């Protein structure tokens, strides 16, 4: 289970992005969050794996407390969540083939699993053509299709997506998101994060809309 | 070992990434190193450079006359033991020493004393010396000329003391300008990348592995950074041994110029390479310091 | 007046992205060009500006030429094109002040008028409340918008598009379309590439398809 | 010089961004630029002290046995006239009776006098000596002309080996310098990816992506300069005050010469031009790979 406090945050500008958000996070099925631009859509994002303390309340993950933890376990405990960026970061004058092999070599991965371990991740995503290049001339269509293939690995206990299919095209935008569709037959929680709502209209699942940090709608 | 080697694959695989730019981060940690190497070569070869000199300390043991080289076999034995340091040479005084008398009656024209010189190490010098060694000099008979001379003696110690200070004072601001040198280029060499260190920790991952390919990048630049040194202070030294050749001969004899030694090698490249593995631990760790929340 | 003729690109491993491409553009008048997502769009969308050459053919741009030519000549007439990319090309070490200033100090207006012509490029989109901050505690919804804001300055001849609404909602989308409607109004072309259908769908202009590099779907 | 405050203007704040590594790229530079003024106060005050203090080239001349007893005296007053040695000192017949008396008292009569000789630095050398050996015995009364050599044969060998290894140690310095710059300024604009970026593909001219990181490689080389004549100026008073110990059984007032302003100005040029060259270096270098 994940389980929200009552918790806010803002930052030293004056901006106060989240002013109240609770809700239970039942492991296995997904989530639809969105809201307007000045929402704080991403930023509830960046409080699960833990790489911003929230100004106010307690967080909890899985069956532990996630709040003060002293730089010494929160490396630890962040390894089993793929979150995903709005923008991408890539580790730059370095391989595709090692980019989406960065989380296997902290795990202990032997020598014979990385090789079909990238090779069945990129499958999913259907890039077995630029494999061997750098991300420079990669377009941005394929930039977020790596950055959101390197999420898929290590087989993640808990996966966010903190704005996909922001540089895809509609007919791959079906196939990207059946590609988090296909995660309901493991125990993984998938949080999905969009702007649009057309094939959102077309599925149906958990809506969980925010209006300047406050959820209001959505249990 | 089989999970450092992807530490070696990322260090060499960063250095030949730019090989211009690391060569030129090799050139100028490496010209740094070039000035303790030839203080050190400068400072070693005084050393054996220092077994003759010019102004050679001179004691004025003019003994007494004609029956003093019977007595003076005598006296040498008790002398030698009392510091230990101790070196006196003895010559005829009617038959050895006539051309002595026989200076004066050259073109810039047995009354004299028989001449002996006593020259200690310097291991045994100072006042203390002079202290340990007046209270029991000229203890047979009288003993004419006790009149010393010291004013090379005085100027020695002065000049000696003043080169020393000055050296040490470049010694210890070599080892900063090393120490603050590769500081520099390990900072500016991990500087250079900023993503490189956020993606790392954004996705999970343990702090100490990505301490490795930065303390052993930082390690391989310094240990690298000694050798090409090491292979440029010679140059000079081959360069210059040639005018060793003139100025030997003028001295009467023949004199080697040192070189380096495996023993210091080793410790040079050692001391050079530890600064790599501490440099870069500080800097990686400032720097991640400033992306925790 | 850009005109086209049958112009291709190969940068390095022989990956044909484009082939060949004919269309006339006239002043003022807008387009919606996209593709698929391995579709050679956005380098023919940095054809106009050509900070690339663009190999075989060439490009005519207003009443000139520029398929190779010196560098003193290209980022003259790269001050007239409206540059907004995905990625967002951003001074992460200054303010946002002067990330949208830099064509009035290249353009060399006077300190007085800098501000005003600031805040008339910012007001429309919608930012002076979190202006005179850095970037990087902006996210990608002001982010993107604070990207476009340097092209809507000094009033191009030409404006360009690179994919904006990434990052905005459709209420958003529509606004920022209607900050590029009425820039036809005056004598100035619209060239947005987005993979949004019903955006497009509501209003009738220009509408070409590349797929894939070649011709016209 | 309205466009060009913008250039000095971002460079400051970029300097004051991060103040640490600034302090520290200025500290390491400063005190590669210690060691040309050590040595440049080295050299040029043994320099002025080479002029009167150590070398007294004198060559022991004696005169004709009893031609006459002040003999001396004309062969003073022909050797002023020539070129070489001008200053003779003046050691007459009744000059060495006195003088030679209290060297046989010391060890334990015709007695010829003894000329000084001086042929300054202009004829010091031993190829040029034979030279002034002709001049000398071809004046008549003026027996023995005997050379002295052995001390002074290690005076023109030694020095040649002591100026050419301060050569290498210059020319090394000098490379030091050229060379550290170039690195600095290099790293510092190679730590920065994004900004050319950004001014290249924002229609701009190329001067105006120059001028800032030119002005702040400038200031870069300047500000290392001043803080190397600063921490240069303290050290050269610590050996004054080393040296005056040890200048007081020299029997003269000695002081050490400090860092002059005709050649502080110098210096902070060259570190100004060279900041110059070296951010041309690193910018022109770095942009020319933006253009396909
Ligand atoms: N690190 C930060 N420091 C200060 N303010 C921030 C920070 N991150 C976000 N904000 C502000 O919080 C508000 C929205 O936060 P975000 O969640 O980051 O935005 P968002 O969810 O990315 O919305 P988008 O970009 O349209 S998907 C805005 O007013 C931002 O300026
Ligand atoms: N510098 C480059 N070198 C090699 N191939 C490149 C380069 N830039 C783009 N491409 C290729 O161009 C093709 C697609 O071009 P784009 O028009 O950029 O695609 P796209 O539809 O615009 O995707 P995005 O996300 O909208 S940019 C891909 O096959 C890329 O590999």
């Amino acid at each position: 289970m994940i389980r929200f406090e009552h918790v806010s945050k803002a930052y030293l500008g004056g901006r106060q992005a989240l002013q109240g958000v609770t809700f239970h996070m039942q492991p296995g099925e997904m989530a639809f969050l969105t809201g307007h631009s000045g929402a704080g859509k991403s930023t509830l994002l960046k409080l699960i794996c833990g790489i911003e303390r929230p100004s106010a309340g307690k967080i909890w993950f899985s069956g532990h407390d996630i709040t003060r933890l002293k730089n010494r376990e929160v490396p630890f405990l962040r390894r089993q969540i793929g979150m995903i960026f709005q923008d991408h970061h890539l580790l730059m004058d370095r391989t595709v083939y090692d980019n989406v092999a960065i989380p296997l070599i902290i795990a202990g991965a032997s020598g014979d699993d990385i090789r079909r371990r990238v090779s069945a991740a990129l499958d999913k995503v259907g890039l077995l053509d630029k494999a061997k290049n750098f991300p420079i001339q990669l377009s941005g269509g394929e930039q977020q299709r790596v950055g959101i293939a390197r999420a898929v690995v290590n087989k993640p206990a808990v996966l966010l997506a903190d704005e996909p299919t922001g540089n895809l095209d509609d007919a791959l935008s079906e196939g990207i998101l059946r590609l988090f569709e296909e995660f309901n037959r493991v125990g993984v929680t998938v949080l999905m994060a969009t702007h649009d709502i057309n094939l959102i209209s077309r599925r149906s699942y958990r809506m969980l809309t925010l209006s300047d940090g406050h959820l209001h709608g959505g249990v | 070992n089989e999970q450092v080697r992807y530490a070696f694959h990322g260090a060499l695989q960063d250095l030949k990434s730019k090989p211009f730019a690391t060569f030129l981060t090799v050139m100028v940690i490496a010209i740094s190193l070039t000035l303790p190497s030839v203080c050190y070569m400068v400072y070693k070869n005084v050393n054996q450079a220092a077994t003759q000199y010019y102004p050679s300390p001179q004691i004025t043991v003019y003994l007494q006359k004609t029956l003093d080289d019977d007595a003076a076999a005598g006296v040498v034995a008790q002398l030698q033991a009392e510091q230990g340091v101790e070196k006196v040479n003895y010559l005829s005084r009617e038959d050895a020493l006539g051309e002595f008398r026989n200076w004066s009656g050259f073109g810039g024209a047995n009354p004299l004393p028989a001449v002996a010189v006593v020259i200690p190490k310097l291991d045994f010098q100072g006042t203390e010396s002079l202290n340990t060694l007046r209270d029991r000099i000229t203890q047979i008979n009288g003993i004419d000329e006790v009149r010393m001379d010291d004013s090379w003696f005085a100027r020695l110690a002065a000049l000696t003391g003043l080169v020393g200070r000055v050296s040490a004072m470049i010694g210890v601001l070599m080892v900063a300008a090393v120490f603050l040198v590769i500081g520099n280029s390990v900072r500016l060499s991990i500087f250079a990348r900023r993503d490189s260190i956020n993606v790392q920790k954004l996705i999970g991952a343990t702090d100490g592995f990505i301490l490795r390919p930065f303390l052993y990048g930082g390690a391989l630049l310094g240990f690298s950074g000694a050798l090409l040194s090491l292979i440029l202070s010679e140059i000079l030294v081959l360069r210059l041994s040639s005018a060793v050749a003139e100025v030997a001969q003028v001295f009467g004899t023949k004199f080697d110029i040192n070189g380096l030694s495996f023993d210091e090698c080793l410790l040079l490249l050692l001391v050079c390479s530890m600064i790599g593995w501490v440099a870069a631990w500080l800097a990686t760790v400032q720097h991640l310091r400033h992306f925790t929340p």
